[PDB]
């Protein structure tokens, strides 16, 4: 899970 | 004469709420896009677009929660954000 | 008249801008997973009978020029328009590989008066990008 | 288990971001005027987003400003529906 | 899928109606707004909402009003409606004496800050400017 | 017609  | 606003008939389907992060999974893709594609696929042959976007809001809000080794980014949630200047219902099909 | 006319000869274009790799000079890390999105999108709208065009890793300038050109197309026989943006962003902003561009400048090309052949037709912008750095901690139900 | 704290809000804005909103001194604002009428006409049948869409149409097609000041003359307005709702909203059960 | 709207009460409908603004702010009297307020009051009464009309509220009263309302017990209420009638800017609504961030108002009803509305539709209806652009329209 |  990563952030944009 | 009859005019329409120049800003009418725009629909902005944002993946997240104003001021927030949007979440993306390295293997499955972004929460929003995977949810949007699955709802279009299941329902575009019969539900109006706003309703479809509403099923996407629910899917993103209920089926995803972030997992992170960094506590600051762990167990977070996301709601998408439908911004409609549309003036009619949108069906991706025709009779 | 409660529903948009969707029986034009073509459903319309579906422009997908997939930005994965960014210049160091932005401090944005590679957007792993975006190609799964881009492919999913491509197949999903293909099934909906949209003319899909995928573009990858566009600079801000290329995004602007691409959108200008598309909006200068004749969309007369198209029912609608879809643009999907996959990138980093901030509120009101989408990133090119080399920096930010206002979403307003992208969508303005399609305003009812500067894109006459889409006047009266739904114009959809699908935006997968951050709009800031707030985190939602959620609440138990 | 958890829902977003920002979920289940709907923001029915009278106008698009960055724009003026129009109000008639005698009849009331274009948006409220149209909102009450669509609710009156459709709240017993239509889902709420569909009602707000018809409100969008009413404001966009049936109003245009009149002003002796050409700056503000012949201007138009579109409302702006912002939904974080997760389900369909009917005002009846 | 749709919201359960068969709780004993449809819920509150709070209408804030700002017509007259302190000179310091220098804004115009919002002529026509009383017609708006009464129309809303009747419309929501017809939908079986508990309408509370408030008039000429300072930025302080608007914030306190929203907090006190968020602190109520909405358990048997299906929903929540707030209507803002006033001057505004992008992201801002005005009290009689000055601006307030809309976010400050809506945060009181966040899913974690107002539990008896957690999971229920919270509607904000906003009649007010979002800046100074004009839509010249296009002929069809 | 006026502005809000």
């Amino acid at each position: 899970d990563m952030q944009x | 004469c009859h005019k329409i606003p120049v800003e009418a008939d725009f629909l902005y389907a944002y993946s997240t709420a104003p001021g927030y992060y949007s979440w993306r999974n390295s293997k499955d893709g972004s929460w929003f896009i995977q949810s949007l594609c699955a709802m279009l696929k299941q329902y575009a042959d019969k539900l109006e677009f706003m309703h479809i976007l509403t099923r996407v809001n629910r899917k993103v809000a209920t089926e995803f929660e972030s997992f992170s080794f960094d506590a600051t980014f762990h167990a977070k949630k996301q709601i998408p954000c439908i911004v409609s200047m549309l003036t009619k219902e949108l069906y991706f099909y025709h009779h | 008249d409660n529903s948009y006319k969707m029986d034009y000869p073509e459903m319309g274009l579906c422009i997908i801008i997939n930005n994965k790799n960014f210049h160091k000079s932005t401090g944005m890390t590679s957007r792993s997973g975006t190609d799964v999105d881009a492919a999913n999108l491509r197949e999903t709208f293909r099934n909906l009978k949209y003319e899909v065009r995928n573009k990858n890793d566009l600079t801000r300038e290329e995004i602007v020029e691409l959108m200008r050109d598309v909006s200068k197309e004749d969309h007369s026989k198209r029912s609608s328009f879809v643009c999907v943006l996959l990138s980093h962003g901030e509120e009101g902003i989408i990133f090119g590989t080399n920096g930010p561009v206002d979403l307003k400048k992208i969508t303005n090309f399609f305003r009812g008066d500067r894109c006459r052949s889409l006047t009266g037709k739904p114009k959809l912008f699908i935006i997968q990008a951050c709009r800031g750095t707030e985190l939602d901690c959620g609440i138990e139900t």
